[PDB]
RNA sequence: GAUGUCGGCUCAUCACAUCCUGGGGCUGAAGUAGGUCCCAAGGGUAUGGCUGUUCGCCAUUUAAAGUGGUACGCGAGCUGG
RNA sequence: AGCCAGGAUGUUGGCUUAGAAGCAGCCAUCAUUUAAAGAAAGCGUAAUAGCUCACUGGUCGAGUCGGCCUGCGCGGAAGAU
């Protein structure tokens, strides 16, 4: 389960999702799973998602994951009233913008990188596309 | 569309009359007749019947296609004729014809006696087979179908009612 | 109809040919010694394959065939089992003498028409069971 | 019969056919592979 | 899936040995066994014929550069060659054997000297002996 | 020989470029060596056809704007986040 | 410048995510009996021991002893544990 | 697309197992006759058999296959007077 390793501040204001991708190519594997929607990524999601392509492709090939969960998710519990400080931290997502590439993979034939992919991309709380590699 | 486009050769012996939509075909086996869907434009012309769609109507094609294998099956009814064959399977099950009563002992309690409709007829060559004959290819297959309804074939032991030409799959009890 | 693999000199025992044969309708004591009265010439310790052709008068017809390619690659080798996992364990070596030696034996059963042929359908078999060609 | 969201051809013999505007999913090698989109 | 690469290739294999032999025999082979068919490929080869199955489009492509352009009206139905390189005859008598002992196909025509032979008189390339006869 | 056929932009800028990829063509520039960089657009089914050859990216392409033949060289591409098109090609003049 | 609270009694009314009865598909459905699902709301859907209890546990029934909404239905209707 | 015909040989590949003979598993996956036929995609047998597919010859006679950008629809869709 990815997670920073330390942190400058335990917790972080909402802020907003706005905005297109940076990073929308493949640049380490031969294919990639790009994002065609906007949301949140959690490390649970991540992590199943990686799982799932991981023994498609029977641990043969190369993945890469291109997104990082940096961003702290805090949470009031149940019978708690509004304000008394902010919430406690537990879990950590990665914003997603229309364009990211997820996951890259190489060492794998395109039909098989296809089908992990798919598989994957059933475990994601947002549209997907496939994307191979391009010459410029 | 490839069945609309192929033309059914009427016979010789066999009367065609169109009136419209509606089409009758006379033969040696009999006289049947259809009426055709809106959208279906029929020709005469020799010995031959060609269909084809009619102008304004969206699935003129498909309609023509269904026009022209009933029409086929039509003469071929009026001339050759149709033959359905059933088989009895099972202990105790027997079938005998008494004129347009298919009279069937199925292992129930009360024997069933299911009376044949205008042009089906029926013989028994043998206690456990049923012959029907006709000129109509739905109303055949419809009689066909409801004298196998009284006892469909079952999985275990293939006992009931089944066509001639039935593949009847058989399968293991679950086991302990 | 049945196909078998009985021993040169040896046709009788009821784990091997015994119920396997006589479940059909073939004589037990009438084909054990018609059988190793015509493999006598053929040499001890080599399994020999026999096709049987039954009638519905409960007789019977036999043509004796050539000892298999898995058979004879083991002997040449000097081997008694083969190799468990082939092409990843080597369990002997066989030269290019001794593959068209067992070619020459097996021409009346190979669909092959020249040498070369039925040499590279005893390499096929030889590779298929860890014998490696040396 | 299986009735669900999503209905596939589950292996060859399986069919795809829409009646009265409901997809079904007829087989005739399996009858475990008789679905209803609902 | 044939390419016109391989189409090209065949119609090239068929039309070398067409000039070669000498004896040609087109015959019908459906509903036989590759048993039986592998016993005639024996059968053919110790006797120099060559055997073959060919598509009857790719045959009237490598027969028409001569002299069995008069065996087009026999590529109709199951198409089965037999090409005697070595010695006139040796298949039209092979194949009269294998055709009554099997009882299937019917045996289509014969080709010799640049002329067509009919279904019922295959019996004159069937009585002619050996080379290897005059002597 | 891969050629390219185009016009010469009658407008530029954030507006005009977003109604060209709307109008299924797509802006792109020609500009290196003493003359000036011209403005041209491209249509998209065609362009993008081409692209999909390996050959496109290496290879001298000739531009044909009104008559007028350029020597070029794919430069740099501009793609869509997400979808199968182009935004914009940078051309070098060869 | 008052909208009486839990449970019981009495009397109900609707939903269907159906407990029983009815129709039906698959079953790892021989039969008997089950499992699962689809259709179906017409009617029907225990009495008691303990506890204020609703619930629950228990006893013995029954084809079944449904799940919910109705100011957690019902005190200008009763009770007051 | 349909329909006719074939789908062979070494060989029952080796190991394992009471048996594993394409079809419990494990490993290898060549070579021959070839029009083509996987040392075998599924069902079947105690293991064989038997049935069919991948592939190919014939018939037929002109279109056929499924990805991309897109418009509008369909299912997914159960609630209480
Ligand atoms: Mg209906
Ligand atoms: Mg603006
Ligand atoms: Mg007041
Ligand atoms: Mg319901
Ligand atoms: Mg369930
Ligand atoms: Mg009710
Ligand atoms: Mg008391
Ligand atoms: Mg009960
Ligand atoms: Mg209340
Ligand atoms: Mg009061
Ligand atoms: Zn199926």
């Amino acid at each position: 389960m990815l997670q920073p390793k330390r942190t400058k501040f335990r917790k972080m204001h909402k802020g907003r999702n706005r905005g297109l991708a940076q990073g929308t190519d493949v640049s380490f594997g031969s294919f990639g799973l790009k994002a065609v929607g906007r949301g949140r990524l959690t490390a649970r999601q991540i992590e199943a998602a990686r799982r799932a392509m991981t023994r498609a492709v029977k641990r043969q090939g190369k993945i890469w994951i291109r997104v990082f969960p940096d961003k702290p998710i805090t949470e009031k519990p149940l019978a708690v009233r509004m304000g008394k400080g902010k919430g406690n931290v537990e879990y950590w997502v990665a914003l997603i913008q229309p364009g990211k590439v997820l996951y890259e993979m190489d060492g794998v034939p395109e039909e098989l990188a296809r089908e992990a992919f798919k598989l994957a991309a059933a475990k994601l709380p947002i549209k997907t596309t496939f994307v191979t590699k391009t010459v410029m | 569309s490839r069945v609309a486009k192929a033309p059914v050769v009427v016979p010789a012996g066999v009367d065609v009359k169109i009136n419209g939509q509606v089409i009758t075909i006379k033969g040696k086996n009999g006289e049947l007749t259809r009426t055709l869907n809106d959208a279906v434009e029929v020709k005469h012309a020799d010995n031959t019947l060609t269909f084809g769609p009619r102008d304004g109507y969206a699935d003129g094609w498909a309609q023509a296609g269904t026009a022209r294998a009933l029409l086929n099956s039509m003469v071929i009814g009026v001339t050759e004729g149709f033959t359905k064959k059933l088989q009895l399977v099972g202990v105790g099950y027997r079938a005998a014809v008494k004129g347009n009563v298919i009279n069937l002992s199925l292992g129930f309690s009360h024997p069933v006696d299911h009376q044949l409709p205008a042009g089906i007829t029926a013989e028994c060559p043998t206690q456990t087979e049923i012959v029907l004959k006709g000129a109509d290819k739905q109303v055949i297959g419809q009689v066909a179908a409801d004298l196998r309804a009284y006892r469909r074939p079952e999985p275990y032991k293939g006992k009931g009612v089944r066509y001639a030409d039935e593949v009847v799959r058989t399968k293991e009890a679950k086991k302990k | 109809y049945v196909k078998l693999q009985v021993a040169a000199g040896m046709a009788n025992p009821s784990p091997p040919v015994g119920p396997a044969l006589g479940q059909q309708g073939v004589n037990i004591m009438e084909f054990c010694k018609a059988f190793n009265a015509k493999t006598d010439s053929i040499e001890k310790g080599l399994p020999i394959p026999v096709v049987i052709t039954v009638y519905a008068d409960r007789s019977f017809t036999f043509v004796t065939k050539t000892p298999p390619a898995a058979v004879l690659l083991k002997k040449a080798a000097g081997i008694k089992s083969g190799s468990g996992k082939p092409n990843k364990d080597k369990v002997g070596k066989i030269s290019r003498a001794q593959l068209q030696e067992i070619a020459q034996t097996k021409a009346a059963d190979m669909t092959g028409a020249d040498i070369e042929a039925m040499t590279r359908s005893i390499e096929g078999t030889a590779r298929s069971m860890g014998l490696v060609v040396e | 019969m299986k009735v669900r969201a999503s209905v596939k051809k589950l292996c060859r013999n399986c069919k795809i056919v829409k009646r009265d505007g409901v997809i079904r999913v007829i087989c005739s090698a399996e009858p475990k592979h008789k679905q209803r989109q609902g | 899936a044939l390419n016109l690469q391989d189409k090209q290739a065949i119609v090239a294999e068929v039309s070398e040995v067409a000039k070669g032999a000498l004896s040609a025999v087109v015959a019908d082979s459906r509903g036989v066994t590759v048993d039986k068919m592998t016993e005639l490929r024996k059968a053919g080869r110790e006797a120099g014929v060559y055997m073959r199955v060919v598509r009857n489009t790719l045959l009237r492509r490598a027969v028409e550069g001569t002299p069995f352009e008069c065996l087009k009206d026999a590529f109709v139905g199951p198409t089965l060659i037999a090409y005697v390189t070595e010695h006139p005859g040796a298949a039209a008598r092979l194949f009269k054997e294998f055709a009554k002992a099997n009882a299937k196909f019917e045996v289509k025509a014969a080709a010799f000297e640049g002329e067509l032979i009919p279904a019922s008189q295959i019996d004159r390339l069937a009585t002619l002996p050996t080379y290897e006869e005059a002597i | 020989m891969f050629t390219i056929n185009a016009e010469v932009r009658k407008e530029q800028g954030k507006g005009a470029s977003r109604r060209l990829r709307a109008a299924n063509k797509f802006p792109a520039i020609i500009y290196g060596g003493k003359e000036a960089p011209l403005a041209i657009e491209l249509d998209h089914d065609k362009v993008m056809n081409m692209q999909a050859k390996a050959e496109f990216y290496s290879e001298v392409l000739t531009i044909v704007v009104d008559g007028k033949e350029i020597k070029v060289k794919a430069q740099d591409v501009q793609r869509h986040p997400y979808k199968p098109k182009l935004q914009h090609i940078d051309f070098v003049r060869a």
